[PDB]
């Protein structure tokens, strides 16, 4: 929820499930997936960022 | 019955061959010096099984075949 | 025809619409993402099933999904 | 010289040097001790 | 905005013909027509193979598939900066206007469009296939 | 001892009855 | 692999030459030469320019299976 | 297993005699002191030494006259065949644990750098040589990490697919 | 306008900075890896210069310096071949006895028992028998000592270092500009008159002054140590005139146009030297002199700087007709701006040339004692056939690359290229019908024969003793070429080859060459060749013609030359790219050339090669080609099963390496099928499980492991398939022909 805070992804279909990423930004306009997370590894599409909801990320 | 008499020196026959594409050497080669015409030598081992379970004649095998056709129906 | 569904993880980047070779997809107004737009698939009868849209989608997992279904002349890409 | 030694540190060059050393060690062991089948002396 | 009508008297590009054009499907099932207004006379690549010369002003090309028309329109928009319109023509003479459907290109968000195929969940929230057995549905994405 | 022609005809008739029953089952399974 | 093992070990046992399997199955060239190459001599001579015999149907099916196998590729 | 020692096996001696005979048959076409003659004589000497060493090692020979290895640690220890499989097993396991521990230590050291992927294809050769030399004492460190619980990543920190 | 030297001074700094940065040449790859795909992408894109930059000048400079590097590598390889002949060979002993001594120039070290490969090749020497034919080539050149082979090895390494210097120099110091490379008229003039013409003239000079007298003394029976050195023939004109009396007249007959005085060493004999079984060296000297004059004339065609000459653009633009639209207009701009179109043309012609070379070298053997060295003959035929087929497939590949990348419809309106694209459906459909017809009426003849033979009806077969298919056109051509010295070439003493007819040329009791009669089996196998070549052409031409678009994918050019598919839609679009057409054409070229080399091996073993005794000629397989090559079973038994006995019983001999390579190549071919039959999704999921195991023990790499890409999976599969099959045939051929030859 903070800036540049380690979070653990709880989305099961995510490539980075049970992995730790860095929060880039949290949108405050009430969108469905406001937490932007940067990961040190790429997924199968070569993407390093994904958007998650509040319940899908756990601060670590 | 011929296999029953001599089980160690008779090749068991699967079925007869009727192929109009056969040449004459093909007819004589698949006859194997017998009188039943061109035949296929069985590899399934049904002769040994049927002999072991007590079948002896062609009549017994024919009766079993008729009974199994009735069972299938 | 193939079934194309859009899930609410769409960020409205319009890449799937630009990737589509048969004009199946379009962006409609929305409020669930920052870009204020979501992809929609009103013309799935023209979908060939190439899955260029899924290749273009940046979300993880995909926001646009193509499920291959019953095949027609348009979905088989036949010019004859 | 730093760039040249960095090139020598790349994975295929390091693999070539290491496998040359290992293959040479095995070859010279089998030359000095021909036909080793069992651990017996 | 209103959907444009197809003018069948529109001149065709200068083309010597090819073996890659229309087939029996055009006469009995459907075919497609792309129209565009060229700024100048220039050579473009046919989607069915070969080079054609588009005439200055309006142009009309009949193509077997919608994908061929959209590939040609992508070439026209990217290379010649020319917009175009794509129609579907049926053997009875009925003409269905296709692209751009509301006059705005689909990549640009336009008001008055309604989302179809939208699911109000992430893709991992789809149910199990055992839950849609003997229901007649296409799959877990259909519920 | 070889079979007789009448035995082969009897077997063929029984197999024809079995084939009729097979066609009946195939039609019932189809609809 | 299983049926190759069964057939070669039993072929050596049936021919009275147990040492053929024992001295040639330890290396793969032994398998190739002393099982596939050696035992295909009668099969591929089922028909030749000099004539045919009763193994000609098996030679034809041998080539038939090679052709069907290749078509699948 | 019904085998006989190779030092008293007739097939073993027959094989040595046949191999020496074939090499000597090849030897008689060359003049004495020439390079092929010297090479064939060296091969003959190596053949004799190899057959003598295999006989002296206590190897068991089958009916084919060839040495057969014993790999059960019981039969190897109580009948003097531990140099065939058991001692090679210990040696291989030591070297394999050495290689694996050196690789693991290099990967863990490279994980802490600013560009962890850079060290995987441009090798830190001094670091790799230092870590490689430290792999001799791998069983002590590995067993300690196993007892401490630091050898294994926790299941909560490892990605899995949906079930 | 003006042909001149134009370079740029010091364009690229010579430094090791980019050596330390893999992927530096590529914009995408320079950022470093994230996954293991970057490792393969770096090697796959390393030589695609046109992908690195769009500047044609930089591409041309890279191509020029890479060609210098290739020439340096080739010279290193050649110098090593000459050095191994000088140091590790039995070449001098073979010179003293070329019939009973097998050539060998590879010696193995005694370790792990591998010294058994040093076989008793003869000459008091042990080593690996070689089949490259270097000994016969060196003997034909007049080389009589290891010192002369040492000199060529040292001189080759000096020239190799000069080539590597020139590649560094012409890229880093003085790189020519684009207008220098586009002087195709000057390049053609220099490469015809100066490369080929002066090369042929210089080699005619070597043949006349060195090769002719030394080989004349060798065939006269003189010991090689007693033969004078070549410079003795250069300096002493009387020693030359002792063998060729026209040398006493000097150069006066040449300048007074009394050319017929030189008839003793400039001949038109034809046929083979009966002593050596090779072509007459005087014939070859006259051949190379005539070729030199022809190429020196040919190199004065194109206009460069002195008004006279042809402009290639004018010739191309003037050659148009009523059926062909604008004709050859725009081809000059294609062939001066696209390296890929030039590579396609040159690869096609070079590969065809290699195959023609294989046929002409077997039929008219140009080296002494080459023809009776059956291992060398089989090896060089098979080798040059394979090189030709690979180059032709590459021609198809780079034609497709031109079509995807360098084709411009604006510059090609109603020319030949445009009109070919505009009827590609007709071309492909007609070629498809031709391939189906050829497959039916060639392979079905074999199937008919196999069925007839298996049904006990040999009288219903397609054979010489049955329903006959006589190749009457080829028989007429053979009869015409046999009768050529009578009427249509009266100044030729003999036909060009003994294969047309006539007598048997025997050297040392073995057949050098003999008539090759053609019957029903030859007819059937020649139509098999036609069918397989037509199918390979169909695949490669379909790839070229549909590289940019098709009815399935109208924007295929936007997807590139090399892409896996366009998804499972439209029914499924796997392998639509032109690259995948190259991928399938590799298999079909392998099939075609495998049948070609099998036909060569069986036909020469059955009807040409053998021992000439007092009664006649006893061939290696005793003439069983005409009896059994008309069935698939005949091929499988009498060629494959019978002739592989040498490679499967080669264990324990010097040929045991061929048995090991036979097994390993079967393995490699089988190993290829896992890449070809499978797909990368399975392997990626299996890698996910393995990565989990590595993550558990904290040994997961930072460079993330990925399965190979779909295109890489296909490339690996076809590469291992080709390697396994070709090396299987290689070991089988070499073991068979060394043991029985
Ligand atoms: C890197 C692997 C490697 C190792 C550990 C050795 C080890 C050895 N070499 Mg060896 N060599 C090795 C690679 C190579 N060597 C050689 C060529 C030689 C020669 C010519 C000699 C050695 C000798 C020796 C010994 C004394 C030095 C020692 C046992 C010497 C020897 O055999 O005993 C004194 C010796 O004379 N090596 C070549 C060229 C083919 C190699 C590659
Ligand atoms: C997993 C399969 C496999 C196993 C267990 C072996 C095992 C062996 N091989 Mg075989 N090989 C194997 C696969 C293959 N081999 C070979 C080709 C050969 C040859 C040609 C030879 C062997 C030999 C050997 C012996 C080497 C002993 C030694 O050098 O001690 C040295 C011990 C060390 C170096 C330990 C490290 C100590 C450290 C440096 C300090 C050993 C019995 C040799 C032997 O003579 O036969 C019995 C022999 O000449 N192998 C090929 C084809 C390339 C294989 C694939
Ligand atoms: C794959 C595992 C495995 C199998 C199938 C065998 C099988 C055998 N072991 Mg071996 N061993 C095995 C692994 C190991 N063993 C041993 C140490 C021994 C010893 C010390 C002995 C055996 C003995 C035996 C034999 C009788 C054992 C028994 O149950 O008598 C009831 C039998 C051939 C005995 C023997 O050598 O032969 C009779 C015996 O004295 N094993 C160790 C070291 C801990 C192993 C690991
Ligand atoms: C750091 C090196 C390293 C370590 C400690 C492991 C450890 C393991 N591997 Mg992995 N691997 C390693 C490198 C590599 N592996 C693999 C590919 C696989 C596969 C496909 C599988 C494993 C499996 C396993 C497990 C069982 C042991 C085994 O099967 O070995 C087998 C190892 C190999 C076949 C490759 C080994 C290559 C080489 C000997 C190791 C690499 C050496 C380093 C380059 C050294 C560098 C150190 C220097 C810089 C100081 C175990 C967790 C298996 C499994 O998951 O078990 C549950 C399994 O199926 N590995 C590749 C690509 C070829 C590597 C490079
Ligand atoms: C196409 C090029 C080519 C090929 C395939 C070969 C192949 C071979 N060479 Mg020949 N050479 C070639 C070009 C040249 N060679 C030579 C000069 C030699 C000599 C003098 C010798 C060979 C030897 C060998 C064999 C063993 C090489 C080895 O084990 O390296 C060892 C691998 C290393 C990594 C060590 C390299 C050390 C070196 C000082 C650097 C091998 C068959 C040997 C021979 O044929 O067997 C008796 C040998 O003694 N080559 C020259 C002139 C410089 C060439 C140009
Ligand atoms: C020591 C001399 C030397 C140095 C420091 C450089 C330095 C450089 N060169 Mg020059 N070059 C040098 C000599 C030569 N150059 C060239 C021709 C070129 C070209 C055409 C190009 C360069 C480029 C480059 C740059 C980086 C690419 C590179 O080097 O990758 C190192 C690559 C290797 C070490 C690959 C090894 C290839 C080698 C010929 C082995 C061939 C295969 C073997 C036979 C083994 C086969 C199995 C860098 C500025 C490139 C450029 O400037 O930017 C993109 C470029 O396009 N060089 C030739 C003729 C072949 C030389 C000899
Ligand atoms: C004069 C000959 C010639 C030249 C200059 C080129 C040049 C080029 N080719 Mg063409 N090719 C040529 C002949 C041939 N081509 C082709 C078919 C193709 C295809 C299908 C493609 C090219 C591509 C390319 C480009 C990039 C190549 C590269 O990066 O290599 C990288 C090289 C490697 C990664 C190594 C390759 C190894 C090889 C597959 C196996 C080698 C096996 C060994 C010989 C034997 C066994 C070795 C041992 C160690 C086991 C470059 C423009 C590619 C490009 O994208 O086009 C622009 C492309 O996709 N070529 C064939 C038929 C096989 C030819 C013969
Ligand atoms: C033995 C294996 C094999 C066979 C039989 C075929 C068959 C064929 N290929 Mg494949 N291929 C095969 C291996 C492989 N091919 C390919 C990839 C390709 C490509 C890329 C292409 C082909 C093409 C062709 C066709 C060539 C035209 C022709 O000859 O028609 C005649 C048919 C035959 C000769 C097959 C044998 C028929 C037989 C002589 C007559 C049988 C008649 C029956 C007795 C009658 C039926 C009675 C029954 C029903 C009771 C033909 C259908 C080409 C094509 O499709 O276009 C023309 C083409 O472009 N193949 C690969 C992967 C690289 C293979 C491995
Ligand atoms: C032995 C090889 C197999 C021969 C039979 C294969 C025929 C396959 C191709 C179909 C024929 C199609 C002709 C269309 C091509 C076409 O445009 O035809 C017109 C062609 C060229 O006519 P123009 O006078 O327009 O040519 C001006 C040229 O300078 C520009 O191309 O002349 C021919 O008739 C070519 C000869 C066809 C015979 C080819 C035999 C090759 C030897
Ligand atoms: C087997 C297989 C794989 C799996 C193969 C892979 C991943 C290639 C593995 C190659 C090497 C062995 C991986 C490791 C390379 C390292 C550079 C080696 C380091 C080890 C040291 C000893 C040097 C595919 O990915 C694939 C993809 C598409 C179609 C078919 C297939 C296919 O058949
Ligand atoms: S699968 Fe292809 S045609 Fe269908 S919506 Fe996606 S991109 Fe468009
Ligand atoms: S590509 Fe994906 S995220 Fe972007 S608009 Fe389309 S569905 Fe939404
Ligand atoms: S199977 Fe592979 S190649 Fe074929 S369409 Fe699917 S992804 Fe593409």
């Amino acid at each position: 929820r903070l800036w540049c805070v380690q979070v653990k992804v709880l989305r099961p279909e995510s490539y980075w499930f049970n992995e730790v990423g860095k929060v880039v930004s949290v949108d405050q306009s009430g969108i469905r997936y406001p937490v932007v997370v940067r990961f040190p590894t790429v997924n199968y599409a070569g993407v390093s960022t994904n958007n998650y909801s509040l319940e899908e990320v756990q601060e670590v | 019955p011929q296999w029953v008499q001599d089980p160690l020196h008779v090749r068991p026959i699967a079925h007869a061959i009727w192929d109009p594409h056969f040449g004459q050497p093909a007819v004589e080669a698949f006859t194997r010096g017998g009188a039943q015409g061109p035949v296929n030598i069985a590899t399934s081992g049904v002769y040994q099984w049927w002999y072991t379970i007590g079948l002896r004649t062609n009549q017994d095998l024919f009766q079993g075949s008729v009974f199994l056709t009735i069972l299938s129906g | 025809s193939h079934a194309v569904k859009i899930y609410d993880t769409c960020i409205g980047c319009t890449q799937c619409v630009r990737a589509c070779p048969t004009d199946v997809l379009e962006m409609v107004p929305w409020d669930g993402c920052k870009a204020s737009q979501i992809a929609s698939a009103p013309r799935t009868e023209d979908c060939v099933g190439c899955k260029r849209c899924e290749s273009a989608c940046p979300t993880d997992f995909l926001s646009v999904r193509v499920y291959l279904g019953s095949e027609t002349t348009r979905s088989m890409g036949l010019a004859y | 010289m730093k760039n040249f030694t960095t090139y020598l540190s790349t994975a295929p060059v390091v693999a070539l040097i290491w496998f040359t050393f290992t293959a040479g060690l095995l070859i010279e062991i089998n030359r000095f001790f021909p036909d080793p089948l069992v651990f017996s002396f | 905005w209103k959907p444009p009508t197809l003018d069948p008297s529109t001149p065709s590009p200068i083309f010597g013909g090819s073996t890659g054009g229309l087939l029996r499907k055009a006469q009995i099932e459907e075919f497609y027509v792309i129209t565009w207004d060229a700024k100048k006379e220039q050579v473009f690549e046919m989607p069915t193979g070969g080079a054609a010369i588009m005439r200055s002003g309006p142009n009309l090309l009949k193509l077997a598939r919608k994908e061929q028309c959209l590939a040609l329109l992508t070439q026209l928009r990217n290379k010649f900066k020319t917009d175009g319109q794509i129609y579907r023509v049926f053997p009875d003479g009925e003409v269905q206007y296709l692209h751009p459907k509301d006059g705005v290109y689909p990549e640009k968000v336009n008001a008055g469009r309604t989302a179809v195929g939208a699911k109000d969940r992430s893709i991992g929230k789809n149910t199990n296939p055992v839950a849609v057995k003997f229901t007649g549905k296409l799959g877990t994405y259909d519920v | 001892m070889p079979l007789s022609d009448s035995q082969i005809f009897i077997a063929l008739f029984i197999a024809l009855l079995t084939g009729i029953l097979a066609v009946r089952l195939g039609l019932e399974l189809y609809s | 692999w299983v049926t190759f093992y069964f057939h070669w070990k039993h072929l050596g046992i049936w021919q009275g030459n147990v040492n053929q399997f024992n001295e040639s199955s330890t290396y793969l060239m032994g398998w190739l030469r002393d099982y596939l190459w050696l035992n295909s001599s009668q099969l591929i001579n089922g028909y030749n320019p000099f004539g045919m015999n009763s193994l000609s149907v098996w030679a034809w099916m041998f080539l038939f299976g090679h052709l069907i196998y290749a078509t699948g590729f | 297993s019904g085998l006989t020692p190779c030092s008293e096996s007739k097939g073993f001696a027959k094989r040595q005699k046949n191999e020496i005979k074939a090499l000597t048959k090849r030897l008689k076409q060359y003049e004495e002191g020439s390079a092929p003659s010297l090479a064939l004589k060296a091969t003959i000497e190596r053949t004799e030494k190899r057959f003598a060493n295999y006989g002296n090692a206590g190897l068991l020979c089958g009916t084919d006259g060839l040495p057969h290895l014993i790999s059960d640690p019981g039969l190897a220890l109580r009948f003097g065949h531990a140099g065939e499989t058991l001692i090679p097993t210990v040696g291989f396991l030591y070297i394999a644990g050495w290689i694996g521990t050196a690789g693991r230590d290099y990967l863990i050291a490279s994980k802490g750098e600013a560009k962890p992927r850079e060290k995987e294809y441009i090798i830190d050769v001094p670091l790799a040589l230092k870590i490689s030399a430290q792999g001799a004492g791998w069983p002590f460190r590995v067993i300690r990490e196993l007892q401490k619980g630091t050898l294994l990543e926790k299941d909560s920190n490892i990605t899995v697919s949906p079930r | 306008k003006k042909v001149k030297i134009v370079v740029d001074g010091n364009p690229v700094e010579t430094s090791f900075e980019r050596w330390a940065k893999p992927g530096h040449f590529s914009r995408t790859l320079s950022k470093g890896p994230s996954t293991t795909t970057w490792i393969w992408n770096l090697h796959a894109d390393a030589h695609d210069f046109d992908s690195h930059t769009s500047d044609l000048e930089e591409i041309s400079r890279k191509v020029f310096s890479a060609h210098f590097g290739q020439l340096g590598i080739i010279l290193i390889w050649l110098s090593g071949m000459y050095f191994h002949g000088a140091r590790f060979s039995n070449y001098e002993a073979w010179l003293s006895d070329p019939i009973h001594i097998k050539p060998s120039a590879q010696v193995v070290w005694p370790v792990v028992g591998q010294e058994i490969l040093n076989g008793d090749v003869g000459g008091g020497f042990q080593g690996v028998q070689i089949t490259s034919g270097f000994f016969q080539l060196w003997r034909a050149s007049g080389i009589t000592s290891e010192l002369q082979l040492y000199s060529t090895a040292i001189g080759g390494l000096v020239l190799a270092a000069a080539m590597f210097f020139a590649g560094w120099f012409h890229y880093h110091k003085a790189a020519p500009k684009l207008e220098w490379f586009q002087n195709v008229e000057s390049m053609l003039n220099h490469h015809l008159a100066g490369l080929l013409g002066l090369g042929s003239l210089a080699w005619a000079g070597h043949q006349i002054h060195v090769s002719l007298p030394i080989n004349k003394l060798l065939d006269a029976g003189v010991d090689p140590k007693e033969i004078p050195l070549p410079h003795e023939f250069i300096l002493n004109r009387d020693l030359m005139a002792q063998l060729y009396p026209s040398f006493s007249k000097g150069l006066a007959p040449f300048f007074t146009i009394n050319w017929s005085e030189y008839s003793d060493f400039l001949t038109f004999q034809g046929g083979l030297n009966p002593v050596t079984g090779g072509l007459w060296l005087s014939d070859q000297a006259h051949h190379h002199l005539a070729i030199a004059v022809l190429f020196l004339v040919a190199g004065h065609q194109y206009r460069t700087n002195w008004g006279i000459g042809h402009s290639i653009k004018e010739i191309l633009e003037a050659h148009k007709g009523p059926f062909t639209g604008e004709g050859h207009k725009g081809l000059y701009e294609i062939l001066t701006t696209s390296w890929h179109a030039q590579l396609a043309i040159n690869l096609a012609l070079f590969g065809s040339l290699s195959i023609i070379v294989a046929h002409h070298m077997y039929s008219m053997p140009p080296y002494p004692y080459l023809a009776t060295d059956y291992g060398t003959q089989l090896s060089i035929f098979t080798h040059h056939t394979w090189i030709g087929g690979f180059c032709i497939v590459g021609a198809g590949a780079h034609a497709a690359i031109f079509m995807v990348r360098d084709y411009d419809p604006t510059n090609n309106y109603n020319n030949l290229l445009d009109r070919v694209i505009r009827h590609r459906d007709a071309i492909v459909s007609h070629l498809n019908w031709v391939c189906i017809f050829l497959g039916f009426h060639s392979f079905g003849l074999y199937i008919h024969n196999d069925t007839m033979s298996a049904l006990g009806r040999p009288q219903d077969m397609f054979s010489d003793t049955a329903i006959q298919l006589q190749p009457v056109f080829a028989q007429w051509i053979q009869n015409t070429h046999l009768s050529a010295p009578q009427f249509t070439a009266p100044n030729a003493l003999a036909p060009t080859s003994p294969v047309w007819g006539g007598d048997v040329v025997a050297v040392g009791g073995k057949v050098a060459a003999m008539p090759i009669t053609l019957g029903t089996a030859d007819f059937m196998v020649h139509h098999i060749h036609a069918f397989t070549i037509h199918v390979t052409v169909l695949i490669l031409l379909k790839g070229v013609l549909y590289a940019r678009s098709s009815r399935l994918i109208p924007d295929k050019a936007n997807l590139g030359f090399r892409f896996p598919c366009d998804g499972p839609g439209r029914g499924g679009t796997c392998q639509v790219s032109a690259w995948d057409h190259v991928f399938l054409g590799l298999f079909w070229m392998y099939n075609s050339l495998s049948i070609a080399i099998f036909h060569f091996s069986w036909k020469m073993q059955s009807d040409v090669w053998g021992t000439v005794n007092s009664t006649g000629v006893s061939h290696i397989t005793g003439g069983n080609f005409s009896q059994s090559a008309n069935t698939i079973n005949g091929w499988l038994r009498d060629f494959l099963w019978a002739q592989s006995s040498q490679v499967i019983q080669s264990y324990g001999s010097a040929l045991s390496a061929y048995g090991l390579i036979f097994l390993g190549a079967h393995f490699i071919w089988a190993f290829s099928l896992m890449f070809l039959f499978s797909g990368r999704g399975y392997w990626q999921e299996l890698i996910e499980s393995i990565v989990w195991a590595h993550n558990k023990l904290k040994v997961a790499p930072s460079i993330q492991p990925r399965a190979l890409s779909i295109t890489q999976g296909r490339a690996v599969g076809v590469a291992h398939y080709l390697l396994g099959g070709i090396a299987t045939t290689w070991s089988f051929f070499l073991a068979r022909i060394i043991a029985v030859g």
